[PDB]
RNA sequence: GAUGUGCACAUCCAAAUGAGGCGCUGCAUGUGGCAGUCUGCCUUUCUUUU
């Protein structure tokens, strides 16, 4: 596996038990906003933040499209809590049915107001990054850095913060969490591509609270609140 | 002594391999014991099985392994072994005796399971799914016990562990109850439904792209062939340096070969006109391919893998509009 | 996740699954399918303790 998809870690349980990373977060931006969440692997925690703070929309996005439908797994995996035998839910499938809306009726009840959605979020050309729109309230970007750093270079990384800047209304923040820079070594000899690209880095993991900062993007100020945990701030109106 | 305890085992394995369950079960060796004039089978056979193997190959050891023995019998040479009691129909109790279990510790082994029920009840046959041949227990079991009360005495006794009656139940359950959510669900979707000689031959439309480098994906290369003219055909092999594109109007096939900036600039390719012998041999080729996928039978996909799929574009199309 | 050397270097392993078995239609179709068929059916399963 190449970009960092890992099939394992599956969750039966419901969103009351989390994996660590709940308990750090704030909840006090979430409410009423819509969010993107990228590089989520199976929702894990994508299902676990919209089953209690109620997010008013909320839209994970993954390259994996084989991984996502293990995402929708887990989302039906909810709906049917109305024991049976594993052996049984191993070849059959979850019992509940993926539930769609109606015409006429109210969002923002766990779960019908998430969607997963399979795409590739770098796009490559600084063109198509300056013509996109903003839509979201709170971006996701955690635990991500790493692998689009040694898969698309220092170019691929500006243009995703390029695009992150661009999808943000005025008012919507960032989170952020990076690898350090001791990591990336033990992952080199993966492809051709990964160590071409791991020796045409120039861009450290601390430069980028400067990058960001930097007209290039266009992030107005900063903070880190306890890896780090760091929010970004669009400037307000 | 060693060479005791290689006899015992073999004795062992004759009669389990002979013995009431693995002779209802498994239908190979019961082919070979019918197959034959008095009911009989070579231990060379024997020999060839995976289990006997990492016992013993000397065939006159086995045949000394069975002199002491509760059912099996040697006619002359210790060559030949015959069952000794005949067999009639299979059991109705066996399917109210047989355990179901849960929860594996994942290191399967027919003797893990001997060990830890054997104190209980004489076990007589263990049934383990392979995963798919890749030597990994599944993580359940069917492990059968003798005369019934030793069963229930068992299910009693303990990690997940129930009947084959109450499983077969939960199991009748589970589908109607999935039957009836994805009924529910097919009449919503259908509700919502309810309120909202092949190609001709024309000359000079055959466009064959050589490539230095090999080529990219059918939907890339439509992609950069749709965006200049109106494609008809990508013909393209995965993996190959060639390919050829089938187009509607020849006015379209001048357009591409003429885009020399967004073609050959872009991706080092030479795109010419087929005409003559190569254009027929290639129409020759997309009729013998049409032929081809006329003649094969349909693909097959599962009902509810499309019903799902048709549901899940339905929910994204519907929470972005 | 582990190993050798003095957290650093080097090496090894990554695969915690789900789409696994088999059809019927009635239209299209080198167009890479579409709409149905009880969720199409079945799963202890594409199993050799032959
Ligand atoms: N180019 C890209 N755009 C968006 N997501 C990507 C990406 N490349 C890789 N990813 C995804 O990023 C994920 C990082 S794994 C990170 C764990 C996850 N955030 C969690 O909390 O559970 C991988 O699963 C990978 O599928």
């Amino acid at each position: 596996f190449q970009y960092g998809n890992y099939c394992k870690y599956y969750g039966y349980r419901n969103p009351s038990c989390e994996d660590g990373r709940l308990r750090v977060l704030k909840p006090e931006w979430f409410r009423g906003r819509d969010v993107l969440d990228l590089g989520c692997n199976v929702g894990h925690l994508t299902l676990s933040i919209a089953c209690k703070w109620g997010p008013s929309r909320m839209v994970g996005l993954d390259i994996d499209s084989r991984l996502i439908h293990s995402a929708r797994q887990n989302i039906r995996h909810y709906l049917s809590e109305e024991c049976f035998p594993a052996s049984l839910t191993a070849s059959r499938g979850p019992i509940a049915a993926p539930q769609v809306p109606l015409d006429g009726a109210d969002t923002s009840v766990f779960p019908n107001n998430v969607v997963f959605v399979t795409g590739n979020y770098v796009l490559d050309r600084d063109d198509l990054v300056e013509a996109q729109t903003p839509e979201y309230d709170v971006v996701l970007c955690l635990s991500l850095t790493k692998w689009v750093h040694l898969n698309w270079g220092d170019e691929g990384l500006k243009r995703m913060f390029r695009r992150i800047y661009r999808h943000l209304r005025p008012g919507g923040i960032l989170v952020l969490e990076p690898q350090p820079w001791s990591s990336y070594g033990k992952r080199k000899t993966l492809t051709e591509t990964i160590y071409k690209n791991y020796y045409r880095i120039q861009l450290k993991p601390e430069q980028f609270s400067s990058y960001l900062t930097s007209p290039d993007v266009g992030f107005s100020s900063y903070e880190l609140v306890a890896r780090p945990v760091y929010l970004f701030h669009k400037a307000r109106s | 002594s060693r060479v005791k305890q290689v006899l015992a085992d073999i004795a062992k394995q004759v009669d389990f391999w002979f013995g009431d369950a693995n002779l209802h079960k498994d239908r190979f060796l019961r082919e070979q014991i019918e197959k034959s004039r008095d009911g009989y089978v070579d231990i060379s056979l024997l020999v060839s099985f995976n289990k006997m193997k990492k016992l013993t190959t000397d065939g006159k050891l086995i045949a000394r392994a069975l002199r002491s023995s509760a059912v099996v019998e040697l006619d002359l040479e210790g060559t030949r072994i015959r069952r000794k009691k005949p067999l009639g129909e299979r059991p109705k109790d066996e399917d109210e005796r047989t355990v179901y279990v849960e929860l594996l510790p994942k290191n399967v082994n027919h003797s893990w399971i001997e060990r830890v029920f054997g104190k209980c009840g004489n076990v007589v046959y263990i049934s383990i799914p392979h995963y798919k041949s890749t030597g990994d227990p599944k993580g359940f079991a069917f492990v059968e016990f003798e005369t019934k009360e030793q069963a229930a005495k068992a299910i009693e006794f303990l990690l997940r562990v129930l009947s084959k009656s109450e499983w077969m139940d939960l199991k009748k359950e589970y589908l109607a109850l999935q039957k009836a959510s994805m009924a529910s669900l097919k009449k919503t979707i259908s509700q919502i439904k309810s309120e909202s000689t092949g190609p001709q031959f024309v000359s000079g439309v055959i466009v064959k792209i050589i490539s230095t480098e090999p080529l990219p994906g059918r939907k890339q290369v439509r992609d950069t062939l749709a965006a200049i003219s109106e494609v008809l055909y990508v013909d393209l092999l995965e993996g190959d340096t060639e390919c050829h594109a089938r187009f509607k109007t020849p006015e379209d096939a001048q357009a591409v070969i003429n885009a020399y900036t967004e073609i050959n600039k872009k991706h080092c390719w030479k795109l010419e006109i087929l005409s003559g012998d190569h254009e027929q041999r290639y129409w020759q080729k997309i009729l013998v391919d049409r032929q081809a996928k006329l003649n094969q039978p349909r693909e097959k996909k599962r009902g509810t893998e499309k019903l799902i799929t048709k549901a899940e574009k339905i929910r994204l199309a519907k929470t972005q509009q």
